[PDB]
Parts: structure tokens; C-alpha cells; sequence
């Protein structure tokens, strides 16, 4: 059904609890960093996506604001996948902030996508890839509605 | 009392308590929305575009979420001087159209704190510490 | 079709305002809430129920419609953690709507629409994943083989 | 009979022995495990849903279109005008095929014993016996069933 | 000693509870007009004590917010039989609410309870008539202190 | 009717539905509570056993004596000459006290419910049908149950 | 928000849940009536003959019985239009030599509305649907 | 006498409020108030007490007497659920009761209204159903045989 | 002996083992079956409560009215005024019957065995011997309590 | 109402109840005062010596723990009148050069009697009787 099931809900809970910091940036920075040279360096025209938060100079302050925004984002979504009704919405918000900005499309969501799925494993013990996606794939399909393929 | 080292590293682990994983957070978050609109019901009309008449819709509740995400940037930041700095800023930014006076800002901070205490019981709630460090991080969305 | 934990919240959802001690009036306000709203997605769809004098939804033999209908909704919905029964069951409903001339896929993807809109009115805490998971295979199983 | 206290006594006696989930398909089972065995007979007559196999996908569907009907022709006992129609519209599904009523004296004494030993000792039998008549006569207009 | 016991109590809050419908008035409104229905065929001028709610149009709208109304200070005294304290005051108040009127006196409460004793058991499952009556005399007794025999 | 073969089920449901000890008088108790329920004014007939108060030591003796003739008589069920005998025995009891027969058939209807509701789903409401005429036939001497 | 057929059933069930069938009753109503003496003290002169002094004695207890005794009968009637106009104006009479405003309705409106959400949860309490079939069911009671 | 899940809620509640770890001054307080109270109902039965110097009711005397009697009180709710032993007890305070010259059974139902009375403002959530029905077969075993 | 100190120990530790309900009732009998065997000719005073059944309705009701007794001359420990008015009232009643002074030493004993085999090892055996002197002397006036 | 002698013994038990042993007393304290000073803000300023700006720091708590000591002192001599008026004389000279008005003593008065009911439950709080013998209490510390 590639569904993202309530059992993929919990498991995508516990491989991201199981690694997220709830005091300190240090993991979360590390993951959203590595997510983003990930991305990066198989995507190259995305870089320019980030001028206004120095995209290219991944250690600077202002990119660091900006992966601990995109994690913190995708948190609230994780976590909201045990209340879809406020996480729709949550969705629709994010969509938003990712609409009128021509470059971002359906195809860096992809890639975005494969980014984690090389970074999780190499930080989050007991990983599971396939509901891993399930669910990564339902949230981003709520941030890429009203955007280009 | 001041936000020093060691006020940071208390305010942050009460708020991990409190923040929790997830399961909790649409009540914690509720808790501390519910309080503000009753101490200032003035207040409602700002968040017209977020259901702020009706708390309990999903529309508030992401909004409640967003706020709840930006404390907890802010929180775990509170050890990192340069980069809550510039959340911080980023935070200034989304405000600052939006007329939020000093006033409010601390309505806010009194119900973040009784939220707090409500999640993690008064028997441990270090309010000089949450005090202080809150300030900080309101002071600097309010520009300064 | 759907996952049975999916399935528990989608059934535990669908008895919290239908079930056997229910009075059949809330049975065809229910009903008729669903299909009025039917009628203004898909206009078109409103001769189809002229068998069942849809001219007059307060009448004994549309309300005795939606109460049909919504007791099959309800049989589907019960028997989601019985996956071979399900088809069986979703077999013999998409027949009794394929030999209805005039019925088109597109009218029970409306119905979907209808579904998802309504419940959460009705339901605490409406899932609206748990019930897309499990609803929605049930519309393509009845609407199988339908224009 | 089947006056308006007995139609709400067998809706609460109803709900309660049918239940939710799938223990509505065991009562489902246990009512048409006695209709055969009450009347070995009745059981080729559904050769079109599989009876040959009751644990078939096949009769477990008819079993949960049947104990589905019994729920909404009971739900409906307190309003005559959708319980007549939807009694018309069960008739007109069992006329073409030819039935003895007797069989529908069957189901009854099936579904009472069903009811019955799921509710347990407070059944109200009297009561069932009242308003199925009133279930069978609209489904077989058989005069039997006044 | 046919006191209403505190086992009694809960023998007729379970025989109300699983027969009373705490969201529609159809099981209310057939169990009160039924009650009603006997005690007018036991008792023929009580019909005219009822003239104000359309006592001899047993149908009408105005009857059947009277009935309601009974079976509501019914079930209000039958869920205070846990509390004796409130209870006594409640049913001091609906003693004054049937006094100043001609014509109800404790022979016609001697009545309904026979109407009660006739539909319960066609309604209720488990009926235990003895502990039902101990308690609804109980609660009689409290409504019937200042009116005639 | 109540062939051989339905009356090896009766006894058999019977005894389990009965029970051992104190089951007995709590089979008993729900027999007679749903045969007041089933018919009220049938309760005025046993005020030679104080049925004003149905947890007195005299009806609690009389309910004993009546579920201890339903378990000698369906014990009896096989042979025909004991059965008859005891029948006739209970027969000439009842009789001198004017019984209305239709008495006897609500108290059928609290038999099955009550035998039903103990032993389960399982319960051959036909076999008891027929065979509890059997018993009401050698009591009353009324053709009502033949 | 409008009280239509979808409304009256969710309120209809969450009000039978918060309601229940007798235990939680008596907490039930206290909750409610200490929300309203706390939000408008001046309305305890209405109840003299109550005991509004004291929402603990058993005088006021069988006052907030009747209260809730009104409440589940309107509830009840909600898909009732006819029989429902009926009951609401019996309540009008009930009230009429009283001088209750619309505002204090309202406040009795509110602790109802807190006292059920209080008794269910946030988590599941529907401010809308409540908010606009209790407008109908104080409306009525107050002619219009 | 009474059930014993009345018993029960009697004896819960008058533990409450009086036991072996309750200090007299408090015993004679609820009794010299429960006296007080029936000599304003039934000023005629003072005089009944003169042997225990009922005219200084702070004196060692009368503070006794109305511990023993409360003490007869207790021993009798304590016994509820032995109504064989009950009997006897009773019988027993009977006879140390018609034994007294000028005691009328009026006496004893003025003494309910007053237990009735007092104890509410002693007991939380006081049941005067249950009291009255385990109390008032006491009353009635103890007054036995008065005029 | 038996200063306030010990007087409020006392009521404490009675307070403990007398305990509430029927477990009164067991310390009673556990009382009396010790003063019985401590000095079996003792029984023989008691057949006015039918002391040859232990029992017997008449002597559970002696039973309470002595236990009952003891609890309400210990909770007055603390007032002497009211304390020694009730021993006089208890000595008015035993006078009469001519005790031997040795049996109130016997019931000491019982009773000391009785509370602290109840109470635990916590037992104030010297405590409880000065102050149940206290009221053996109020009830009997006899010196050997000295 | 008045504070007899049986209003005077139920307030014991329902003090003992609430008071308690020590296990809780920590947090009925707080109760208290953080109703105190929700409702008069104001009254802080007469315990700066205590810190009741943090009525969580232990010096504050120390405080509560006093008050709620000399409360049981009275509370435990409602029943010894010449030793009670002593005490409470003890408790006026303790608050004499401090100008304490009516309007707070009845401000603590509430927040005693809510935390009391909030302890043992609204199903048993006796108002009447805490009422009239908090009274009792309080103007005897205010000389009369
Ligand atoms: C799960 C995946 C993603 C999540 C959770 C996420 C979340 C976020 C969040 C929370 C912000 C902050 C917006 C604000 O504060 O106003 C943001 C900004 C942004 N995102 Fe994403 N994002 C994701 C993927 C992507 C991808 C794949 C792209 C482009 C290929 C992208 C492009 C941007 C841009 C251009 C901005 C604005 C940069 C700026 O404000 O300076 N995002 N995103
Ligand atoms: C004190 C800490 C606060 C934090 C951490 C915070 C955080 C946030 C965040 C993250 C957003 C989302 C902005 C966006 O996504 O566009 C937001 C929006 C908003 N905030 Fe705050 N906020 C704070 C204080 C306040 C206060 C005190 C007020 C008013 C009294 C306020 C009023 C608003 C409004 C009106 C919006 C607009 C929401 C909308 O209409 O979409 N904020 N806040
Ligand atoms: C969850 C969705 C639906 C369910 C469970 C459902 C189920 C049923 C059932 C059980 C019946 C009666 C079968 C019988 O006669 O025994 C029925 C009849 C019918 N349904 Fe559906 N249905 C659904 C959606 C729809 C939709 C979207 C349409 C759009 C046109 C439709 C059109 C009809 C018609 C025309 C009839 C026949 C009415 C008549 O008897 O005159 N249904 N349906
Ligand atoms: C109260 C009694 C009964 C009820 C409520 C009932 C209800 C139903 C229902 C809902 C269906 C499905 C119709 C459809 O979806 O096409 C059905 C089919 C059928 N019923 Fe009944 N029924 C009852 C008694 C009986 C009895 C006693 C018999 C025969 C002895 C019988 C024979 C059949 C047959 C042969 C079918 C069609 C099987 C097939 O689909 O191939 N029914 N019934
Ligand atoms: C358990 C038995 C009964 C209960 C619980 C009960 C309860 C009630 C209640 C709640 C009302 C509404 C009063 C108001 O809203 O102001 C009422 C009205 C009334 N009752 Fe009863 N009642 C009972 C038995 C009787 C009987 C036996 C009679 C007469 C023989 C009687 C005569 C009346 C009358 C005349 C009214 C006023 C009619 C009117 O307002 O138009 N009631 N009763
Ligand atoms: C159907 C099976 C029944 C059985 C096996 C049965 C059995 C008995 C027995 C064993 C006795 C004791 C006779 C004696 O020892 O004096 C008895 C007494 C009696 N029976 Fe039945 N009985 C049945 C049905 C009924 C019914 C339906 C009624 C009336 C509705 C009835 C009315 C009586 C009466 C009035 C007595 C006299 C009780 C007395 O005062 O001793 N019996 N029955
Ligand atoms: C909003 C829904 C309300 C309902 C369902 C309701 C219900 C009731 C009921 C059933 C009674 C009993 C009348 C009787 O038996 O004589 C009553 C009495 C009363 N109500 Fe209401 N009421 C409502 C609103 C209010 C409000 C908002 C107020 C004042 C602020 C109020 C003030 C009173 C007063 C003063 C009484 C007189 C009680 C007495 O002294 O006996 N009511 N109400
Ligand atoms: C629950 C109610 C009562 C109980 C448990 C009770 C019990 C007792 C007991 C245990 C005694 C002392 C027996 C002894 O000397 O060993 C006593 C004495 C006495 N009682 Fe009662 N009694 C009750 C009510 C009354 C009432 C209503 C009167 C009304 C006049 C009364 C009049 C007396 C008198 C005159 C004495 C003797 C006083 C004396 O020794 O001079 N009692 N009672
Ligand atoms: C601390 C020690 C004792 C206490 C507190 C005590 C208390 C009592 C009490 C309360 C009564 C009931 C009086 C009445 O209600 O009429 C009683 C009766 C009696 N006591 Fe004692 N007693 C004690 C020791 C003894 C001893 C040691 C003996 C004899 C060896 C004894 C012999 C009797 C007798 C014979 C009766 C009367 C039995 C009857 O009523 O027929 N007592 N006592
Ligand atoms: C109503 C019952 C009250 C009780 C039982 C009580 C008890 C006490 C006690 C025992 C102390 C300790 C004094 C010392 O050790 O020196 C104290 C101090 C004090 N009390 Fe109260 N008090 C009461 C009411 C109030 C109220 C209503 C106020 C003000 C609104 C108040 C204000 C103070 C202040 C300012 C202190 C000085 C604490 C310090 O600075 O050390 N008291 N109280
Ligand atoms: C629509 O139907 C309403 C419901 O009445 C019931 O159904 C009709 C078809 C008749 O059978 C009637 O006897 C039933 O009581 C009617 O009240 C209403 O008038 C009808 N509307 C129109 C426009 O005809
Ligand atoms: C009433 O009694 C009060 C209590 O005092 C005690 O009892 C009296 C009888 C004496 O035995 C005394 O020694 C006790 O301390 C007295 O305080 C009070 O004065 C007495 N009242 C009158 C009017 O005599
Ligand atoms: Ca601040
Ligand atoms: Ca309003
Ligand atoms: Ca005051």
C-alpha cells in the first residue's frame, strides 16, 4: 500500500527520538548539516536555494539557524503524525513557506529525501528504512502540494 | 536574577521534561494558550488567521506548535550565545509587523512558566532561573 | 487493504456514532447530512436515487436508503481485519452499483470527499489518515469496474 | 404484538448480544450454525454464497450481510414509515427465490437461541417472538407470521 | 423491614441505567407515556389533572415535555439515592411542586407506582420488582409528605 | 413431538444449565423473577408462598420444589411408565387449584430463556419447544400443548 | 459557528459523557456553579432561597441538580425542534420574574462549556458545536 | 435489623467521628450537645438524670454517664452485622431503660431526631437514609416495652 | 504508678489492638478464652450471659459490654473527674455480686497477653500493669492495687 | 454561622486531614500562597524578608511552613478556649508592627479554606463551619 501506517508512525518516532537531543544542538545540528551536504553535493544548483542563509558556508551562523529551523520543523511534523488533523494543517503552513521560491520543487523533496536516508542510518540505531520513507514521503507530500515537479 | 551558565543548563533540562517527545505537547501547549487568552483576552484578535477565537481547531494547535518549536530552539540554544542570537532575530523578524507590546511578551513568559511548573510540578520549578532566561529570549524577538 | 492498527482506530472512530443502540433517526440525519452534501458536489448524481424517492429525503423509503447504506459503510468498516471477507464483501457491493446505469468512478471519489468532511464533525479526535488508509481501498473496491 | 416497549427491549437485548468488531461475525456464525442444524435441509439453498464451506470468505460475507440486516430492520424499529420500506425492500430481494416460510420459522428459533445465549437469563423471549413476527412478515408477507 | 437498602440503590440505578438513553428522548418519552397511558386507563380522573399539559392528547408536543420532565425528577432522585443529604432536598422541592393542586393526593402515586411496576419489566432487563419498589416508595415518600391520602 | 434423540439433548442441556450447589437456587431465582417479569398478575397465584417477598424462606422453598420437579421429570424423559406416573402425580396437584393453562405457557418461555441463558448459544430452542409440551401436556391434561 | 444536525449529535454525545448516569454528577455540578459565583459573585443574590452562599449545602446541590436536570433535557432535544421549543419556554417561565441578563447567561454559558471540557478533555471538546447549540438553548430560555 | 452494606456506610461514618483513639473531652462535647439538645425537645426528661448531677452537665458525673452512653452507642453500631449479639444487646440496654421510672418511648424518638441532627454537623458526607435504617431498629430494640 | 505518660500509651497501643468492626469482637473473645483458662473456675460466675457457650448471642453480649467498658475507662485516662465517677458506677455494679479480688488480677494477666500478642513486641507490659491498677482499684477499691 | 463546639471538632478532623503528617504539607502550603498572592499581588511586598517574590525558594517555604504551623496550633486549640486567646495573642504581637488590613486576612482566610477543599475534596468541605471558625481565628489575630 506504501501507506503510512500507524505502526510506521510510531517506529518513525522511535528511530527519531532515539536520536534527537532535547537539550542540546549538537545533534541536531550534526544530522541537519550532514543532510544538507548530502544534498548538496548530488544536487549542486540547490546551494544557490540558500543565499540568504549562506548556504555555502554549511559551519556559518546563519546556516546553523537555518538547519535547526528545518529540524525543528521536521520534529513538529514527526510528532504531529499522531494527530494528522493538526499536523495537515502544519503542513499547509510549511507548504507555503516553501511556495514562491522558484527552484524549490517536487524533485529537491526527493533528493532531500535520499539525503536522509544515507544520513539516518549512520546515526540512529535499529533504522528502519522502509518505514522510515512511508511516513518522510506523507509529510513531504504535504509541503509540496501547491509546488512544481 | 541573572541567565548565567548554570541557569541555562537547568532551564533546559526542565524544559526537555516538560517539551517532552510529543504525546504531551498538544496539551502542554493548550495549557499555556488557554492561560494567555484569559489573563489578556485582548490578545485574540492578533491571530485571526489562526483560529485564535477557537483553541481547540487544528489550525491553532499547529500554531501552537510553531510557538512551542520556537521556544525549544531558543531553549536549546541558550548555550550557543552566537547562534540564538540570530534565531532570535529570525524570531524579531516574524514579529515585527505584528504591534506585540512588552506587556504581551510577558503574559506569554507567566504562561510558559505555569506551564512548566504544571508539567513538571511546582516541587522542582526554579523560577528565578526561568525568569531570567525567558527574558532573554523575549528581549531579543522584541529587537531589544 | 489497511493495517490493523489503522483498521482499530478507523473502527473504534465508526462506533463512537454508529452502532447497534442508536437510534435510527441519528441513523438517517447521519444520512441525510452525507447525501445532500453528495447532491452538491456532484448534481448530477441526485437522479440516481429516484427508485428511492429522493425527492423527498424525510420520506420512509430514502431514509430506509441511507440507513442501508450506511449499514453497508458500517459492515465494510467491521470487517477490515478480515481481509478475504472484506473482498468478498466489497465484491458483491461493487456489483449491486456496476449494473446502475448512470454511475460514474468520479461519484465515489465525491463521496470520499463527503466522508472525509462530515465525520470529522461527528467523531472525537477524527484521524483523517487511519480512515484515508482504510477508506479509501474500500471506495476502489466498490467502485471496481465503474466508468 | 411487538408494542413500542418490547421494540426498544429487543434493540437494547440486540446491541448488546451482537456486539462490536469480530465478535459480530461469531455471533454470525453461531446463529447459522443452528439454522443448519435445526434444518440440514435450508443449508443447499445457498450454494450461491458457498454454504458448502461457512468458513469460506464466501458465506462469512452472507453471514455479515444477514446479522448487517437483522441491525437495521431492528434499528429502525421505532420508525414504521423507513422500517416498512426498507421491510419492502428485503421482500422484494427474497420473493424471487422462491422460499418456504417455514425456513423463516427457523431463523427465528436460530436467532433466538443465538440472542439468548449471548444476552444470557434476562432474554426476553416473548418479546422476540413478538417483533420478529413483525421482521418476517414484512420480509415474506406470510399471514403465518400474524 | 422493606427499607431501601443501599444494595436496592444500586439494583435501581442498574435497572434505569440500562434502560435509560442519556442522549434522545425516544426511550424516555415511550417509557414515560407508557407509565402515563396506564395510570389514565387505572386511573380515568387523573387525565384531568393533566389538563394544562394535554393530558387526554397523550401525543402532543406539550405532554411530551411534560413527561420528559417527569422521567428528568425520576432519574434526578434515582441518581441521588447515593446521596440521601440532596436527595431529601429535592424531593422537598418537587413535594411543594405537586401540592396546591386539587386532586393530587398519595393514592394517585400509589397508582403510577403500579403503572412503573407494569412497564418497567416490558422495557427493562434484570427487573427485580421487589428492590425496585422499596426505593421508588422511598423516593414517593419524600413527594407525598404534605398532600392528602 | 420430543423424539428419543430430543430428549437426550434436553437432559443433556439440562444438566448443564442446572448446576451444582448453590447454582440451583440462582437457576431458580431467575426462572421465577422472568416468569413475574414475562406475566405480573401471575405472581397473585402464589401467595400461598408468600410471593410478596420472592427472597422469603417459603417462595425460596416453593422455587426449590418447582426446579426439583423439572429435574425429576426431565430425568424421567426416557422412560415412559416413571414419566407418566409422576405427571399424572403433578397433574393431580395442580388441578383442585383452577390453573389458567396459558400460565403454563409463559412458564415455558422463562424456562427456555432461562436455560438458554445459562447453558449458551448452543440451546435447542425447538427440542425444548416440543419436548416442554410434553411435560405442560401431562400437567394441565390440555390439548393447548399437543 | 451554526447548530445544525451534525452539532447536535457531537454535543449530544459529549454531553451524555460528561453528564454520565449519577456518580460524577454532584462534581460535575459544582464545578460549573463554582466557575460562575467566581466569574459574576453578584448573581449569588438570586439564589437566597437556595443557599447560594454555600454551593456545598445539600439545598444548593438539588438546585444544580435541577440545573443539569434542564441542561440534559434541552440536550436531549436538540433533534427535537418541536418538543424542544416547548420545554425551552418552560424554562422562560421558570425565569421570568428573575431579571437574569444576558450577560450572566452567558457566564453560566461558559461554565458549562468549561465543566464539560473539564469532564471530557480538551483533547475532544468541540467549542463550536457547543458554543452555538447552547446559544440556541439560552435563546430560547430567555423568549428570544 | 439492616443491610450490611448500610451497616457498613453507618460504622465507617461513626468511626469518623468516634474511636479509641478519641480523646474524652471530645466524647462528652458531642454528648453533652446531644443531651443538651433533647432536654430543649423534651425538657420533661431532665429530670430522669438527676442521679448523675444532669445540673452541672461539666461535672465528672455526667460527663460519664454521657460517655457510657455513647459508648452503649457504639457497642450497638458495632454489632450491626451480628444481629444475633445485637438482640441481646439491645435486650440488655432495654432493661437498664424500663427499669427507670418516667421514661416514655417519645423520649427515645426525640433522641433519633437529635442523633439525626447533630451528627451531619459532625460527619463528612453524613447518609441519613442508612442511619435511619440501621438506627431506628436500635431505637426501637432499646425503647421496647416503654410507655 | 501510671502517670499521664503512660496513660497516653496506653490509649495508644489500645487503641491499636482493639481495632474496629468484628476484629473487636475476636480481641474479646481472645480476652474471655484466656481468662477462662488462666482460672477455669472463673466460668461458673458467668451463666447469668450463659458463659457455658462462648457463643452464645448472651455472652458475645457480655463480651462487648466488658471491652466496651475498658475502651471508655481508658479513653477517660486523661479527666479523673469523669474517669473515677465511672469507676464508681462500675463499682456499684460489681460490688453486689461478691467478687473475689484474685479474679480482677486474672483478668490483668488475660488482658496484657490479649493486647500486646495483638499489639506486637512494641508491648508497655510496665505501663499497662501500673494503669490497669488504676482501674482495678476504681472498680474493686481493694489495696492489693495499691 | 457560628464556630459551636461540633463545628469547632469537624474543622479538627478536616484540618488533620488536610494538614496532614508532613508528606504534603510542601505543596498544600503552596497552594495557599500562590492563591494569596494571585489575588492580592500587592500583599508581596510585607514578605520581603521571606522571598515572597519566588514563593518556591526554601526561605519562603520556611515561611509557608510557619504559617501553616501557627494555623495548626489554633486549629488544635478550638477546643481549649483559654489557651487558644493565649495564642493567638502570641500570633497578634508576631503581626503587630506589620499593618496587615481585614481585606488580606480574609484574602489568606480564602486560600486556607480552597486549599483545605482542594486537599480533602469539594464532596466533605464543610464551608460554614471553616468560615465561622477561620473567623474565630483570624480576629483574634487582629486583636479583635
Ligand atoms: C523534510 C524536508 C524539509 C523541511 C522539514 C523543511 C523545513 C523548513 C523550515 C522550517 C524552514 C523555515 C522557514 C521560516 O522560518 O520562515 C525552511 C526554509 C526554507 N526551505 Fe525547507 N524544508 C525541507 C526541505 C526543503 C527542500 C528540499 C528545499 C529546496 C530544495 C527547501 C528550501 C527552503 C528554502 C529556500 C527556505 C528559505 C530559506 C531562508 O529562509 O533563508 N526546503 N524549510
Ligand atoms: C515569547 C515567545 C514567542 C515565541 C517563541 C513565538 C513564536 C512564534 C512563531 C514560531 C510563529 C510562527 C511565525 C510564522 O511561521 O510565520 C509566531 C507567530 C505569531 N506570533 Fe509569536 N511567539 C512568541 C511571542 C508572541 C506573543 C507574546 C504574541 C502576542 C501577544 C505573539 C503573536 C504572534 C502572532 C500574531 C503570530 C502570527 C501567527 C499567524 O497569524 O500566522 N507571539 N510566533
Ligand atoms: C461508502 C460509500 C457507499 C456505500 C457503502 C454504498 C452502499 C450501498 C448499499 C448497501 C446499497 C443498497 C444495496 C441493496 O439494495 O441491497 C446502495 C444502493 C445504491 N447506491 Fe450505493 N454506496 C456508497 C456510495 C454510493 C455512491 C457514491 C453513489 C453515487 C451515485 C451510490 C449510488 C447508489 C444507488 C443509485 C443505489 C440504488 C438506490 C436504489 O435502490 O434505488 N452509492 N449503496
Ligand atoms: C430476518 C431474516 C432475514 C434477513 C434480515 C435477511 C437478510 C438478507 C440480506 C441483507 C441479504 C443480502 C441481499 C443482497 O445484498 O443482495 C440476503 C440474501 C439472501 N437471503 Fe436472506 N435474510 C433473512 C432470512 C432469510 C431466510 C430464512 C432465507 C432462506 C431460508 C434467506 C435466503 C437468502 C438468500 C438465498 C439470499 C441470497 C444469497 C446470495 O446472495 O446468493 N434469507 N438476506
Ligand atoms: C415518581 C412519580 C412522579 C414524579 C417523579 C413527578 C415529577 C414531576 C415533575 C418533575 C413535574 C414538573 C413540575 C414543574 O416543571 O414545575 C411534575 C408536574 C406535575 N405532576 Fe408529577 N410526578 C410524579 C407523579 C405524579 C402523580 C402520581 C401525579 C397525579 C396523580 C402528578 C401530578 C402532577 C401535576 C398535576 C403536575 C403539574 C402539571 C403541569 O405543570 O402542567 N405527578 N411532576
Ligand atoms: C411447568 C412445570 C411446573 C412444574 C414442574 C411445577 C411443579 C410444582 C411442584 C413440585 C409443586 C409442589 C407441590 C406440592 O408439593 O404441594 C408445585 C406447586 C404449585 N404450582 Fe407448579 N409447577 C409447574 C408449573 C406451574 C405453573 C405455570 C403454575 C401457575 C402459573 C403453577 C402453580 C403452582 C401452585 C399455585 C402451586 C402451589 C404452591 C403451594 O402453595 O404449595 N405451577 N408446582
Ligand atoms: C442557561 C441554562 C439554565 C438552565 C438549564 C436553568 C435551569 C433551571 C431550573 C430547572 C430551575 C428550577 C426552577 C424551579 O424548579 O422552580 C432554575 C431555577 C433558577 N435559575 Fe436557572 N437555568 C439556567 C440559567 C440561569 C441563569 C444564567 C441564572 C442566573 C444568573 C439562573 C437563575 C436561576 C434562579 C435564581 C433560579 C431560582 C432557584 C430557586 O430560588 O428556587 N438560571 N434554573
Ligand atoms: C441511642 C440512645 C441511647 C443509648 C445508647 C442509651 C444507653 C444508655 C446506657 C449505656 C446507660 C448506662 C447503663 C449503665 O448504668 O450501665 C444509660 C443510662 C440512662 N439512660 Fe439511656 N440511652 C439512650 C437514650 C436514652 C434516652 C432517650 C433517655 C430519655 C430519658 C435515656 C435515659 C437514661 C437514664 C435516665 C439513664 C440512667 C442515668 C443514671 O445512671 O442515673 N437514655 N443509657
Ligand atoms: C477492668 C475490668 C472489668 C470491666 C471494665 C468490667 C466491666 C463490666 C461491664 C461494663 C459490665 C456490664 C454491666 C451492665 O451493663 O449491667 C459488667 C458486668 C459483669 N462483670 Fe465485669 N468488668 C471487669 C472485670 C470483671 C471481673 C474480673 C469479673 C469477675 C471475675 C466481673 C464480673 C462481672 C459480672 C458477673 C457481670 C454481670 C454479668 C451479667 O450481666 O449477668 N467483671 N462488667
Ligand atoms: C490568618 C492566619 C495567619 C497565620 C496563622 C499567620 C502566621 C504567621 C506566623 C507563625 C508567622 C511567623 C512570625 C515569626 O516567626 O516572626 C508570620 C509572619 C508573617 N505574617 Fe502571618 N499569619 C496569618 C495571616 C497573615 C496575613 C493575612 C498576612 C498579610 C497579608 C500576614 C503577613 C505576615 C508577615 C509579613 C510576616 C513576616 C514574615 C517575615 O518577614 O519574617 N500574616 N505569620
Ligand atoms: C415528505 O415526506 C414527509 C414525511 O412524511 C412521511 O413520508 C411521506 C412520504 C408520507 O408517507 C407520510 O405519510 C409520512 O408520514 C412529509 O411529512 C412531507 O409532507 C413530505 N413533503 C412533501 C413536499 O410531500
Ligand atoms: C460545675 O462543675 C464544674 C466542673 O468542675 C468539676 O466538677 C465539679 C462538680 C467539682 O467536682 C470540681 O471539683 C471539678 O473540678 C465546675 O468547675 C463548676 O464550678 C460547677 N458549676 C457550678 C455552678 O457549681
Ligand atoms: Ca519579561
Ligand atoms: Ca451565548
Ligand atoms: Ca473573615
Amino acid at each position: 500500500s506504501n501507506s503510512c501506517t500507524t505502526e510506521d508512525r510510531r517506529e518513525m518516532q522511535l528511530m527519531w527520538a532515539n536520536v534527537w537531543s532535547a537539550q542540546f544542538t549538537g545533534r541536531r545540528l550534526a544530522i541537519a548539516q550532514a543532510v544538507f551536504k548530502d544534498l548538496f553535493a548530488h544536487v549542486p544548483d540547490a546551494v544557490g536555494l540558500f543565499d540568504r542563509v549562506h548556504g555555502t558556508e554549511i559551519d556559518s551562523s546563519e546556516f546553523k539557524a537555518h538547519c535547526i529551523r528545518v529540524v525543528n520543523g521536521l520534529d513538529s511534523a514527526i510528532g504531529l503524525l499522531s494527530d494528522p488533523s493538526t499536523l495537515n494543517e502544519q503542513l499547509s503552513h510549511l507548504a507555503t513557506q516553501h511556495q514562491e521560491r522558484a527552484g524549490v520543487t517536487k524533485g529537491g523533496f526527493s533528493a532531500i529525501a535520499q539525503s536522509f536516508l544515507r544520513v539516518m542510518p549512520q546515526v540512529a540505531s535499529c533504522f528502519n528504512p522502509d518505514a522510515w520513507s512511508r511516513c518522510f514521503n506523507r509529510i513531504t507530500n504535504g509541503m509540496t502540494e501547491g509546488l512544481a515537479e | 536574577s541573572e541567565c548565567g551558565p548554570l541557569q541555562r543548563l537547568k532551564v533546559k533540562r526542565q524544559w526537555a521534561e516538560a517539551y517532552g517527545s510529543g504525546n504531551g505537547r498538544e496539551e502542554f501547549g493548550h495549557f499555556i494558550w488557554a492561560n494567555v487568552f484569559k489573563v489578556a483576552p485582548s490578545a485574540r484578535d492578533m491571530f485571526k488567521r489562526v483560529r485564535g477565537d477557537n483553541i481547540y481547531t487544528p489550525a491553532f494547535r499547529a500554531h501552537a506548535t510553531r510557538v512551542l518549536g520556537g521556544l525549544d530552539m531558543c531553549v536549546a540554544l541558550l548555550d550557543d550565545e552566537s547562534v540564538l542570537n540570530t534565531q532570535l532575530a529570525h524570531l524579531a523578524s516574524q514579529h515585527s509587523s505584528r504591534g506585540v507590546s512588552a506587556e504581551q511578551y510577558n503574559v506569554v513568559e507567566h504562561a510558559v512558566m505555569m506551564g512548566v511548573e504544571h508539567e513538571i510540578g511546582q516541587n522542582v520549578f526554579d523560577k528565578d532561573a526561568w525568569q531570567a532566561c525567558l527574558d532573554v529570549i523575549t528581549s531579543g524577538i522584541q529587537g531589544n | 487493504f489497511c493495517s490493523e492498527a489503522d483498521a482499530t482506530i478507523v473502527i473504534k472512530q465508526w462506533n463512537q456514532i454508529y452502532n447497534a443502540g442508536i437510534g435510527a433517526k441519528s441513523r438517517w440525519t447521519m444520512g441525510n447530512e452525507i447525501f445532500s452534501s453528495l447532491f452538491k458536489l456532484k448534481p448530477e448524481s441526485e437522479v440516481l436515487f429516484n427508485n428511492v424517492n429522493v425527492a423527498n429525503m424525510s420520506s420512509g423509503a430514502f431514509h430506509a436508503h441511507t440507513v442501508r447504506v450506511l449499514s453497508g459503510l458500517d459492515m465494510g468498516i467491521n470487517y477490515l481485519n478480515d481481509a478475504g471477507t472484506l473482498t468478498s464483501l466489497t465484491a458483491h457491493l461493487a456489483a449491486q452499483h456496476v449494473a446502475r446505469t448512470g454511475l460514474k468512478a468520479v461519484y465515489f471519489d465525491a463521496m470520499g470527499k463527503v466522508l472525509m468532511t462530515v465525520l470529522p464533525s461527528l467523531i472525537d479526535n477524527f484521524n483523517p489518515d487511519a480512515w484515508r488508509n482504510c477508506l479509501l481501498p474500500l471506495k476502489n473496491a466498490i467502485a471496481k469496474g465503474l466508468p | 404484538d411487538c408494542n413500542i416497549l418490547q421494540r426498544l427491549k429487543v434493540k437494547m437485548q440486540w446491541a448488546k448480544a451482537y456486539g462490536f468488531g469480530t465478535e459480530r461475525a461469531k455471533f454470525g456464525n453461531s446463529l447459522w450454525t443452528s439454522i443448519f442444524n435445526y434444518a440440514p435441509d435450508a443449508r443447499d439453498l445457498f450454494k450461491s454464497v458457498k454454504s458448502e464451506d461457512m468458513r469460506s470468505p464466501q458465506f462469512k460475507a452472507h453471514i455479515a450481510r444477514v446479522i448487517g440486516g437483522l441491525d437495521r430492520v431492528i434499528s429502525m424499529f421505532d420508525n414504521e414509515d423507513a422500517l416498512n420500506a426498507d421491510l419492502e425492500h428485503l421482500k422484494s430481494q427474497h420473493d424471487p427465490r422462491g422460499l418456504d416460510a417455514l425456513n423463516f420459522v427457523v431463523f427465528g428459533k436460530a436467532l433466538f437461541a443465538t440472542v439468548g445465549g449471548q444476552f444470557g437469563v434476562c432474554f426476553d423471549l416473548p418479546a422476540w417472538e413478538s417483533c420478529y413476527k413483525v421482521i418476517a412478515m414484512g420480509i415474506t408477507g406470510n399471514d403465518m407470521f400474524s
